[PDB]
């Protein structure tokens, strides 16, 4: 009905007040380890899982060097949600940051 | 001294929150301590 | 990958509503018809059918157990990822008398 | 990993069972002998065939295999209730607080509204408000009582939507660490007030102090002629240290937990209280055991001799006794000799399940009950939790070489053929498993076994390079199911010399002791082979050292 | 204390929208459209699109089948939208990975119009066959309802020539007829309709 | 005794209203007994226990009474029945699925099960099948999952194999509405068995491919026919296998004996000559595809033109007339970024497609020849720059087809590369690229009995 | 035994077969009698821009079922 | 060195049993069905 | 005494063995 | 390394529980090729390459009526130098049912033995 309804309506206002908006994000502009380690790590497991590749793969049958040349030519459809401690959170792409 | 901490934290009726890598291992949830305090979302290009 | 993904890795089947483990059950269906994961402590038996004028089960509730006896409600579970031995863990603590309630968050 | 999981836990509410273990589990237990002739379990006794299968029956609640049911619960009922071992340290303070005359508590019902309304506060994450209740304190009429509480209630209903207006809480609390901190002072010093007092004070109509033993007997405590004089003048207007039955405790909580809902409401409860699951007097007492399923009860041996099951020994005897509690009613109930054998019955069936749960308050070395196998390093939560064996590893003595990389080490071919690792077939790598496959478990650039789209397994160790090379063409071939369109077939490759490994001496101090490492197979060799550069982490020397190859 | 936890077993048994007998023709009117919100997968081989992912994955194995969820026979579905886990609509929806797999887990709002019966209906279906046992018919051509012998009005008898009926009329009939509803089934995977041709 | 054993079950018929159920057990134990069990049921009380359920129905559908319905399912060899007892158990089973739709469920299992038997034997099955299905529409979907389950298993003997696609293959001839699942099916399964011999290149998976592998090459000439390949269902044969062709039989590395189906099928017809080619060249010359299969659909097309006897002498013109059109299309963008930083794998397209033009010229050579003795757009230009461009084709592509063709263009005077292949004495990732390259689909079979079917639309080595 | 096993390779009733949870987010709305036919005359075309060819007859099942000859 | 016991399953084999290391049983065709942990169990 | 130390880790002692575990017991 | 292992069947006895599992073997099945290993009598040919898993002793039952072995365990292959028939105390008439075996492994200078 819609007490699942009034579920829903709840988690979505609750979902929208902690996304800090683009002009406002307030944390560092780079790829601390963590994030390149990870994606790295998961987008290793999707080509492994059939994704469609956006680049001139030479010979490279380790699934985990492809997405390294595919993270150094910025063409991973990937976005990194970093969670500040009370919820709130700040989208950031892969594009817009800055490897090391 | 486990259950010593168990009657005070059963008599507390007490959520456990899931977020201290001792007790986040315990029901195997993903650490959050490095590659496990942020989530990677992907991008789907087309509608 | 250490912890959990090479020491027991297992996909219990956990209720959501009362957020137990061990008072689930995958049931026994006429042999035509297939098996399904239920809650025990969520349903109440056939016999209890007690009736806006009437509450006549639609089928879709209605499971039997290994012996004969059939109940209604109990459903709404799925499938997690625990280590095995947290289904150790309740049992040791259920002969204690206490639960562990799962809030299994996302439905 | 083909198979992702959905949902997920997030948070675990602890709590206690209800006596509504009856509607879960409908398989209650009478016999306590199990193994009968030829070799079969008893149906109804503890090692029933409706708590999972055992020896290859069916279950008969399951109907499944003996691996694939996950087992069952039962119910063994108590003829009375008895009260729980773990919660005893916190009803026989209840006891001592208590008075049978007035139902109250002894401190008085403005005391005990004061620190009851600062716990509302304090699950909330609030505290400067907490210390502003002892703000309003104004031959005491019932004038000044049916007011001042008025007031207190009313600021907390000032306070609680003020904060709640505001972002200070939410409708599920906020609990921190430092409010926890005021918490506990709060029931440590509240539980410190009403454990000691001269009367119940709503009137003279007070009750005789109380006296344990270890978690076996309750003496209620007689009179002193002191008192005698007192609650015939107000209540109006044999010898001390006698045994108490345990089912009148119950007629004592229950009848305190009804009047003091509202005080007891707030101890129980640190988060705030949605749901008002009101608070009873069977969490504390219990009717009834659970039973494990049979699984996690099965014996040892010791040469070849299958020896006797420790669970169901502590068991037997509750159960054993539970009809020996029973037969001994009916003689009774045939109306001496007869009470002081059923009072010590009660007496022993309270040790009965003391016995079950904690070896240290029963009666060479005792049986360990089920919290002795859960507190110490050895035992459970710190050996098979935090410290689980793992699949996929191995150790060996370690040996130098220079004439590798210094970020690598020497495996044997020993170790090169048994560690496997899940390569799923794409279009790129087809033709290094093409050349997996052909191989096989023998030949180093090999495979094992492949897994199908279903979820099966398909061994290669015992075919031939025909079969092999028939199914190693059989790869990039998707089949016919709707479900597994997109599960392509991991092959378990051997280890190669492009895997990455990890090391690990047994000292683990500091964070360097354990890293990374790439493989390189080395052939002609028959132990762990590591840089010399690469001792400096460990401080590990080459003579005589382990190191675990996690992988 | 027999109240208060009867919320919650008549409730959920109180089935929400009967089926109005309309269209003036006495039959009354089972097919029904309803939104919900699904929680899917969504598979790293279909990750560049997610229209035929989610349609090819949960929905089309979902089609002319019975669901329990819902009460209905799905018949199918239009709107299907994947619910952005950004909270900006756009083109460039993003979803969740998983932590342990690589698999993502999204919303997603449909409209299935599912087709709703209950008792108390008035229905009618083409006659497939008949025997003295039962008159099998085949309800908007896929569905069979089974009227069994202890339920038809006892007056009319069977003639045997495999078979022709005979009621008041004398009439080996024809498919179409109405009959009552008695309980629908969900026991196999076919899914049964059981009724009644008392008037 | 028909005036004795007919009331007799009536005993026990209602023994439901007594509720106890006990000759329930005798009756339904004593049908449900094999054909050499000795004591068991006679035609004679066949008749008289059918006929007493069929009229008195209500009191069957019990817990205790669902017992004998199953030992109706079980009641084994009744399509040898004498039909005035056989059409009395057609009868039964249409009257039993009907007034409860979930036996439909149960009987069905037996019904696909029993197609191991021959075609002759199992006239009557697909008879009350196809009846069913035209019953329940959405009764395909677990018959979907039983024939996958009742599929023989590789090392089952012939007779379980070519009756059972015989007993296969007459479903989808009364219901072209499954259609996709019955080719997936068996050519999946076909590969089971097919891919199993040229590891081996004993005789036991030899003839097991040489009668199902014809019985399909005849039951498909069945459906390609004008009769249909313009009105009927071959158009949807045609296009259920060419979505069957490039999903499944393309990325089986090193697979004889299956091309050999599109082969025979995209033969009938000029118009199947000119879409299946059309289509290959789709998936041959396009970015959507991972380069590998580019690589081996030119070589699966390179050995098609030279290996195929009834083509048009302009199909053949066509297909090389755009393969010397790719490669000139290639000379503006690709032919001086040689000499760059990099490597000779990067143009692996271009010398598999070169390598598989000069196939089409070596065994197809005179049909080129026009009037005069002149050739298709100057191949003594076109050739011969590609001979000495600076790629070094002659180099790169297979040595047996390159030392075939200078082998012949000395005998024929289109090249003179003989002098550049001498040239080649000190110069001279790659082992995965020899095997493409020597990988030709349309060897002649080994196998002694199908070529008898394709001595007509073959060319040999000859 | 072998029936309790070969379960496991019946059932595979997986979450990429199934959803996790559906929920109905709004009352069931009865739909008319032209609409039904305005839905199912374009629900049809969906996927016809493979597998889902046996279903999609199935869909074309559903084509005939108000127009066609019955 | 052989054991005997029942058939295997699978529809392919009816095979008999031989040991693998220290936990569980095999058979020559490799088909291993559950219910075989040898009630491993303590000492002392 | 590095022996059955190597055969698994267990070098700890059993009792405390200390004057800071009075107050402890 | 030499090494010994006693092999003894009058520990799962009384002081008088008749005499039921002997050496040697027995009948009513095929001893399934245990005479590459063993001798007549449930004793092994001394000087002879074991493994793990090779059969060392035939002992005969009669109660179970089974021409049962036990297993060589451990790790590294051996020899067998002695195998004694140990003598009984207390007549002159019980059968022998107590037999050490002498083995031997040797221990080349493998890479890790230390000097």
């Amino acid at each position: 009905p819609e007490d699942f309804q009034q579920h829903e309506q709840i988690r979505r206002k609750t979902l929208k007040e902690k996304a800090i908006p683009k002009d406002q994000r307030a944390t560092t502009p780079y790829m601390t380890k963590y994030e390149r380690a990870r994606i790295l790590g998961t987008r290793a497991l999707q080509i492994s899982m059939n994704a469609p590749v956006f680049v001139d793969l030479e010979g490279e049958t380790d699934p985990l060097r492809i997405a390294m040349k595919e993270l150094a030519e910025k063409k991973i459809p990937l976005v990194i949600r970093r969670y500040l401690p009370d919820g709130s959170f700040e989208d950031w792409s892969v594009e817009e940051l800055i490897v090391d | 001294t486990t259950c010593q901490f168990l009657t005070k934290a059963v008599l507390d009726n007490e959520r456990e929150q899931l977020d201290s890598p001792s007790a986040r291992i315990v029901v195997g949830k993903l650490n959050n301590v490095g590659t496990g305090s942020f989530d990677v979302l992907a991008k789907v290009p087309n509608a | 990958d250490r912890l959990l993904n090479s020491s027991d890795y297992t996909q219990a089947s956990v209720c959501r509503e009362c957020g137990s483990i061990l008072t689930t059950q995958q049931s026994v269906p006429r042999i035509g018809s297939i098996s399904t994961v239920c809650c025990r402590r969520c349903s109440m038996r056939f016999e209890d059918a007690k009736k806006g004028e009437k509450i006549f089960i639609d089928d879709s509730q209605i499971w039997e157990d290994g012996q004969g006896n059939k109940f209604v409600g109990g459903n709404e579970t799925t499938t997690v990822a625990i280590p095995f031995v947290l289904k150790y863990l309740d049992s040791e603590l259920s002969a204690m008398g206490i639960r562990l309630r799962y809030n299994v968050e996302p439905k | 990993i083909s198979k992702p999981v959905g949902s997920e836990i997030t948070s675990v509410d602890f709590g206690i069972l209800t006596a509504k273990i009856r509607n879960l589990s409908a398989k209650q237990i009478t016999n306590p002998t199990v193994l009968d002739n030829l070799g079969h379990p008893v149906s109804g006794g503890l090692y029933d065939l409706a708590l999972g299968a055992f020896l290859r029956n069916l279950c008969s609640t399951c109907g499944l295999d003996e691996k694939f049911c996950p087992g069952h619960q039962g119910h063994i009922e108590l003829p009375v209730p008895c009260y729980n071992p773990l919660f005893f340290n916190q009803l026989y303070i209840y006891l001592r607080a208590s008075c049978l005359f007035c139902h109250h508590f002894r401190l008085k019902s403005v005391e005990v509204h004061r620190y009851a309304c600062k716990l509302r506060l304090l699950q909330y994450g609030l505290i400067d408000e907490s210390y502003k209740l002892d703000e309003i304190t104004l031959d005491i009429s019932s004038t000044l009582l049916n007011e001042l509480k008025s007031k207190r209630s009313e600021y907390v209903d000032m306070a609680i939507a003020k904060a709640l207006s505001d972002g200070r809480t939410t409708e599920r609390g906020s609990f921190t660490a430092t409010v926890n901190d005021e918490r506990k002072k709060l029931v440590h010093e509240f539980h410190k007030k009403l454990l000691s007092r001269g009367k119940c004070d709503n009137c003279g109509m007070f009750s005789p102090k109380f006296r344990k033993d270890g978690f076996t007997k309750i003496f209620e405590t007689a009179l002193n002629e002191k008192q005698i004089t007192n609650n015939r003048v107000k209540g109006f207007i044999k010898t001390g240290s006698t045994y108490i039955l345990s089912t009148e405790v119950k007629n004592i909580l229950d009848t305190v937990f009804r009047k003091e809902q509202c005080v007891l409401q707030y101890v129980f409860h640190s988060r705030p209280n949605l749901s008002r699951k009101l608070v009873k007097a069977d969490s504390f007492f219990m009717d009834v055991l659970v039973v494990p399923p049979t699984r996690f009860r099965l014996p040892s041996k010791l040469g070849e001799e299958v020896h006797e099951n420790s669970q169901n020994q502590l068991l037997s005897k509750v159960l054993t006794t539970s009809l020996l509690i029973r037969d001994l009613n009916d003689d009774l109930s045939k109306l001496r000799v007869i009470f002081s054998r059923l009072m010590n019955a009660f007496v022993t069936i309270q040790n009965d399940v003391n016995a079950f749960i904690d070896s240290t308050k029963a009666q060479k070395v005792p049986i360990p009950g089920v919290k002795q196998a859960l507190e110490k390093k050895e035992g459970l939560f710190r050996k098979h939790m935090m410290g689980k064996r793992v699949n996929y590893a191995a150790r060996s003595v370690i040996s130098p070489d220079p004439n590798i990389e210094t970020n690598e080490i020497g495996v044997p071919p020993v170790f090169a053929v048994k560690l496997t690792y899940p390569e799923p077939v794409t279009a790129y790598n087809i033709a290094e498993l093409r050349q997996a496959v052909i191989n096989g478990p023998d030949k180093w650039p090999g495979a094992t076994q492949i897994q199908n789209e279903d979820g099966s397994l398909v061994s290669l160790i015992g075919m031939s390079v025909e079969q092999r090379k028939a199914l190693a063409n059989q790869l990039l071939t998707p089949s016919s199911n709707v479900s597994t369109h997109t599960l392509n077939k991991k092959v378990y490759r051997h280890i190669k010399n492009r895997d990455v490994v990890l090391m690990n001496r047994q000292p683990t101090l500091h964070k360097a002791s354990m890293m990374g490492h790439k493989v390189r197979v080395l052939p002609n060799e028959k132990t762990l082979r590591l840089h010399y550069a690469n001792t400096g982490a460990y401080n590990a020397d080459f003579d005589g050292d382990e190191m675990n190859m996690h992988f | 204390n027999e109240n208060r936890e009867t919320a919650r077993f008549i409730k959920k048994h109180k089935k929400q929208v009967t089926n109005p007998i309309d269209e003036k023709n006495g039959t009354s009117n089972c097919i029904v459209r309803v939104p919900i919100a699904l929680y899917v997968s969504l598979a790293p081989m279909y990750l560049e699109n997610p229209l035929q992912g989610v349609m090819k994955q949960h929905l089309n194995p979902l089609v002319m089948k019975y669901n329990n969820k819902v009460g209905g026979v799905v018949l199918g579905y239009e709107g299907l939208k994947i619910l952005d886990a950004d909270p900006l609509d756009t083109s460039e929806k993003l979803i969740k990975i998983t932590p342990d797999t690589p698999f993502g887990f999204t919303w997603c709002h449909v409209n299935l119009y599912v087709w709703q019966p209950q008792v108390g209906d008035v229905l009618e279906g083409y006659i497939f066959i008949q025997s003295a046992s039962h008159i099998g018919l085949l309800i908007h051509d896929a569905f069979n309802a089974s009227i069994k012998k202890n339920n038809i009005p006892v007056d009319w008898t069977f003639v045997h020539n495999l078979g022709h009926w005979v009621d008041s009329n004398g009439e080996p009939i024809d498919g179409k007829l109405r009959f009552t509803v008695r309980n629908v089934h969900t026991t196999g995977r076919v899914v049964s309709v059981d009724g009644t041709l008392i008037s | 005794s028909a005036a004795m054993y007919s009331r007799f079950v009536k005993s026990a018929l209602d023994d439901l209203d007594k509720n106890d159920s006990t000759q329930i057990g005798i009756i339904a134990n004593q049908v449900a007994l094999p054909s050499k069990n000795p004591e068991r049921i006679n035609d004679k009380n066949l008749n008289i226990l059918l006929d007493i359920l069929s009229s008195n129905i209500n009191r069957i559908e019990s817990s205790r009474g669902t017992f004998l319905i199953q030992s109706i399912i079980n009641f084994e060899k009744w399509w040898e029945l004498p039909p005035h007892t056989l059409s009395k158990y057609i009868y039964f089973i249409k009257i039993l699925c009907s007034s409860i739709p979930k036996w439909w469920q149960d009987v069905s299992m037996i019904l696909v099960s029993c197609f191991i038997l021959p075609i002759k034997q199992t006239v009557c099955h697909h008879d009350m099948l196809k009846y069913f299905l035209r019953m329940i529409p959405s009764s395909m979907g677990f018959i979907d999952t039983y024939l996958a389950k009742f599929f023989p298993n590789k090392n089952d003997t012939r007779r379980k194999l070519v009756n059972y696609t015989s007993n296969l293959l007459k479903l989808r001839g009364y219901c072209s509405e499954l259609g996709f699942q019955i080719w997936s099916l068996l050519i999946e399964k076909i590969i089971s068995i097919d891919v199993e011999l040229q590891n081996e290149l004993i005789k036991e998976l030899s003839t097991k491919l040489d009668s199902i592998l014809t019985l399909v090459s005849t039951h498909v000439e069945e459906q390609v026919t004008p009769e249909s390949l313009e009105s009927g269902e071959g158009v949807g044969v045609f296009n259920t296998l060419t979505t069957l062709f490039k999903t499944h039989v393309l990325p089986t590395y090193y697979t004889r004996s299956i091309q050999y189906i599109m082969f025979h099928v995209s033969q009938q017809q000029l118009e199947l000559m000119d879409s299946f080619l059309v289509t290959l060249i789709d998936i041959s010359f396009a970015v959507n595809e991972a380069a590998e299969k580019k690589i081996k659909s030119l070589q699966y097309l390179g050995s098609y033109i030279a290996r195929a006897k009834k083509l048009s002498r302009t199909q053949i013109i066509f297909v090389a007339s755009y393969l010397t059109s790719w490669l000139n299309r290639y000379v503006i963008e690709r032919e001086e970024e040689v000499d760059q930083r990099g490597g000779m794998e990067r143009f692996k397209h271009f010398y598999a497609a070169f390598q598989a033009l000069c196939y089409i010229f070596c065994f197809r050579h005179n049909i080129f020849r026009d009037t005069d003795g002149n050739w298709e757009c100057e191949l003594d230009k076109f050739f011969q720059r590609m001979v000495i461009s600076k790629f070094n084709p002659l180099k790169f592509c297979n040595e047996n087809v390159m030392l075939m063709f200078a082998r012949i263009a000395q005998q024929e005077s289109v090249a003179y590369c003989f002098s550049i292949i001498e040239n080649n004495n000190n110069e001279r990732t790659r082992q995965q690229f020899i095997d493409l390259q020597s990988y030709f689909p349309y060897d002649p079979l080994f196998l002694k009995n199908y070529k008898i079917l394709m001595k007509e639309y073959y060319i040999e080595w000859s | 035994m072998m029936k309790g096993s070969r379960r496991t390779g019946n059932n595979t009733a997986t979450t990429l077969n199934t959803p996790v949870v559906i929920h109905a987010t709004q009352l069931p709305q009865h739909v008319s009698t032209d609409e039904v036919l305005q839905f199912l005359e374009s629900f049809i075309d969906e996927k016809e821009n493979t597998n889902l060819s046996s279903s999609i007859s199935q869909l074309k099942r559903i084509q005939r079922d108000f127009k066609g000859l019955p | 060195t052989f054991i005997r016991g029942p058939i295997c399953g699978t529809d392919n084999c009816p095979s008999r049993l031989w040991r693998i290391i220290d936990g569980r049983r095999t058979c020559q065709y490799g088909h291993v069905m559950e219910g075989d942990v040898e009630f491993n169990d303590d000492e002392d | 005494e590095q022996s059955h130390k190597k055969t698994k880790q267990a070098v700890s002692y059993d009792e405390p063995d200390e004057d800071e575990i009075e107050t402890m017991r | 390394m030499y090494k010994t292992e006693k092999v003894d069947l009058a520990l799962n006895r009384n002081r008088g529980d008749p005499i039921t599992q002997h050496f040697g073997f027995g009948n009513d099945e095929w001893p399934k090729e245990w005479l590459e290993k063993l001798d007549e009598d449930g004793l092994p040919y001394i000087g002879t390459y074991v493994e793990e898993g090779d059969p060392i002793c035939a002992y005969f039952d009669d109660t179970l009526n089974k021409t049962k072995i036990k297993t060589y365990h451990s790790s590294e292959p051996a020899y067998i130098e002695e195998v004694n028939l140990i003598g009984d105390e207390s007549n002159k008439f019980q059968e022998l049912q107590t037999v050490s075996i002498k083995y031997r492994i040797r221990r080349t200078p493998q890479i890790g033995d230390k000097f």
